[PDB]
């Protein structure tokens, strides 16, 4: 056993007791280690750069989730406090050496994974590159050379060929025609994916960590989840709006119809946001009660939405099961991380007390950053898929609520479904037509090899 | 089979809405919740001497996936309507909330409570009798919980178990 400085001279060398530290009965399934349940921020910082091993899960946890018990100017204080360390040959090689190399390790993983803390505080930053002036030694030279190009490039901020792009009666760069019926539903579904995709893999863990889509500041902290929230409530909107504007029964039927194909490309492509934003859109207020509309849909298209459906059912039971099922590429439904984040952090609590004395709950902690990181699983596969720059932007630039606020909206949604189709006893209407093209779908097949 | 009675809780967010599902589930001595296990949203119960489980769903966080709630709301045989009593727009957004089940439901008798959450120490801006007033004009129970104490909660939940039992 070493000999350690006193507390009164170094506070890391306090040892462990129920009173500072508290541990999971389980170990790290691949590395052997104890997994840390609980204790003070002196007894974290000293695991998080520990002599005896590296401890890099504890590492990349801590790093995206310590800023609600901690804040960042404070750990770059306690890191600096740790390197700053005051029989002695064994000392140096084996508890001095380790702890500063495990402390420019915490500074250069920071650094990398998130600069967002440097970028929002300019002094943090300044005070990384001093203490990083002040590191002298050739077993350090190394480590400090590649946190000061990391710096720097903070600073200064792949497969074979896609499938060929699906046309119907729209023709390439002519967007005035563009809609629901007249682009290809395969490729509606293609470049959906593609920016939903684009939107899912954007979300950072700074936006989720803490529930700060749900507070004040939503818009400052989330902007990336919020636009992906909103892309897709504006989809499932659209596709209400489409249906029910189609007063003409046998067009209605070709829009639901077209929809449903859609969905099945979406399926096709795992794009399971795409299949809740149709399954959202199909059992609305509005849409859910046109059984005129549902008795002439084909057989094959109620059983590919029924089964979609079966997916939210039961909390998402199905979903879950069939998300494990794939790899990707594919886009998850955002929602349910969201809830599983929120209720983690509201349902446990922030502090441990054992024998009088406040201990941080870090496992409350690693199982939000478990939530992030299956996030994270999905974000790095692209689809190989071409980007059909008139057709995304169509899709982009979709504002089906116009200037209306959502229940004015809302409210002209269900009132046009009561009056394409009444409520019992109320006979059925007949209503002119408006689609001047033909409404046979080309398919879902792609037409080209 | 015993009864299984599918509860759904709307309500604003970021005013912890969670805590009254949390609460319930959670023994009133532990503190440890999972969400992402089957025995975290499903309770048996006794409830006027009657054996019954309950499956509640509470997506608090996706508030901002506004057109995903009908789909949720025509499943559920009864609702809590929750606002927080420190947040007047939570108490106020409970009218549109009452609508959209209403209408997805095509009923104006749906199983109901109204349910003023006491989220934590900052000042009260919602008064019981505003509450209780907004909920006899909905002809609705009314109940106040305790998000630190559990006080409420049991009696929230029971409420609606049986207001669906007379429905
Ligand atoms: N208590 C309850 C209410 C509604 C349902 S559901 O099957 O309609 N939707 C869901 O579960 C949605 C969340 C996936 C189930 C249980
Ligand atoms: N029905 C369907 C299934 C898959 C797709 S695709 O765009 O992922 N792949 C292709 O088109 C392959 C054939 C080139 C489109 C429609």
């Amino acid at each position: 056993q070493m000999r350690l400085p006193s507390a009164d001279v170094y506070r890391f060398a306090e040892p462990d007791s129920e009173e500072n530290i508290i541990f999971e009965e389980n170990m790290q399934p691949k590395a052997g280690i104890p997994i840390i349940k609980a204790g003070t921020v002196i007894k974290l910082i000293e695991r998080l750069t520990y002599h005896m091993y590296a401890d890099p899960n504890f590492v990349r946890t801590f790093l995206t989730t310590y800023r609600s018990f901690c804040k960042p100017q404070e750990l770059l204080s306690l890191i600096i406090e740790r390197f700053e360390i005051p029989e002695l040959k064994r000392f140096r090689k084996e508890y001095i050496q380790p702890v500063q190399l495990r402390v420019l390790n915490v500074c250069r993983h920071w650094v990398e994974h998130h600069f967002y803390d440097f970028e929002r505080d300019a002094y943090l930053l300044q005070r990384m590159e001093e203490f990083i002036g002040t590191v002298r030694g050739k077993a350090m030279k190394k480590w400090v050379e590649s946190i000061t190009k990391i710096i720097q490039r903070k600073k200064i901020a792949f497969q074979s060929s896609p499938p060929t792009v699906e046309w119907h009666i729209s023709r390439p760069g002519h967007i005035e025609t563009f809609d629901l019926l007249t682009l290809h539903p395969i490729e509606i579904a293609r470049q959906l994916t593609l920016l939903e995709s684009d939107l899912y893999r954007a979300v950072q863990p700074s936006e989720l960590v803490g529930s700060v889509w749900t507070k004040e500041d939503k818009e400052i902290n989330s902007p990336n989840l919020l636009k992906m929230i909103r892309h897709t409530t504006n989809l499932t909107l659209w596709f209400e709006k489409c249906i029910v504007e189609t007063e003409n029964l046998e067009e209605r039927v070709a829009v639901v119809s077209r929809i449903i194909e859609i969905l099945q490309v979406f399926q096709e492509l795992n794009n399971f946001n795409g299949v809740l934003e149709v399954v959202s859109a199909m059992n609305s207020s509005p849409v859910y009660r046109l059984d005129h509309t549902f008795e002439q849909i084909p057989s094959r298209q109620k059983k590919i939405l029924e089964e979609a459906h079966e997916l939210s059912e039961d909390h998402y039971k199905k979903y879950l099961a069939k998300l494990r099922s794939i790899n990707p590429p594919c886009v998850p439904f955002f929602g349910i991380y969201l809830t599983n984040i929120l209720k983690t952090e509201e349902g446990n609590p922030e502090v441990l007390k054992r024998h009088g004395k406040e201990l941080i709950n870090f496992s409350k902690r690693r199982k939000v950053a478990e939530i992030t990181g299956e996030i994270q699983q999905y974000q790095n596969q692209p689809y190989c898929l071409r980007v059909e720059s008139d057709i995304k932007r169509f899709f982009e630039n979709l504002n089906p609520m116009g200037n209306s606020m959502e229940k004015e909206f809302t409210d002209y949604l269900f009132n046009k479904s009561l009056e394409i189709e009444p409520r019992n006893p109320k006979p059925l209407p007949r209503f002119p037509k408006k689609y001047s093209y033909p409404l046979k779908s080309p398919g879902v097949r792609p037409s080209n090899p | 089979h015993m009864t299984e009675y599918k509860l759904v809780v709307v309500g604003a967010g970021g005013v912890g809405k969670s805590a009254l599902t949390i609460q319930l589930i959670q023994n009133h001595f532990v503190d440890e919740y999972d969400p992402t296990i089957e025995d975290s949203y499903r309770k048996q119960v006794v409830i006027d001497g009657e054996t019954c489980l309950l499956d509640i769903l509470d997506t608090a966080g996706q508030e901002e996936y506004s057109a995903m709630r009908d789909q949720y709301m025509r499943t559920g045989e009864g609702f809590l309507c929750v606002f927080a009593i420190n947040n007047t727009k939570s108490f106020e957004d409970i009218h549109q909330y009452r609508e959209q089940i209403k209408r997805v439901k095509d009923s104006d008798d749906v199983p109901m409570v109204l349910v003023g959450n006491k989220c934590d120490l900052a000042a009260r801006t919602v008064e019981s009798r505003q509450a209780q007033d907004l909920a006899r004009s909905y002809g609705i129970p009314y109940i106040e919980t305790s998000a630190k104490t559990r006080q409420g909660v049991e009696d929230a939940f029971y409420t609606l178990v049986r207001e669906i039992r007379q429905h």
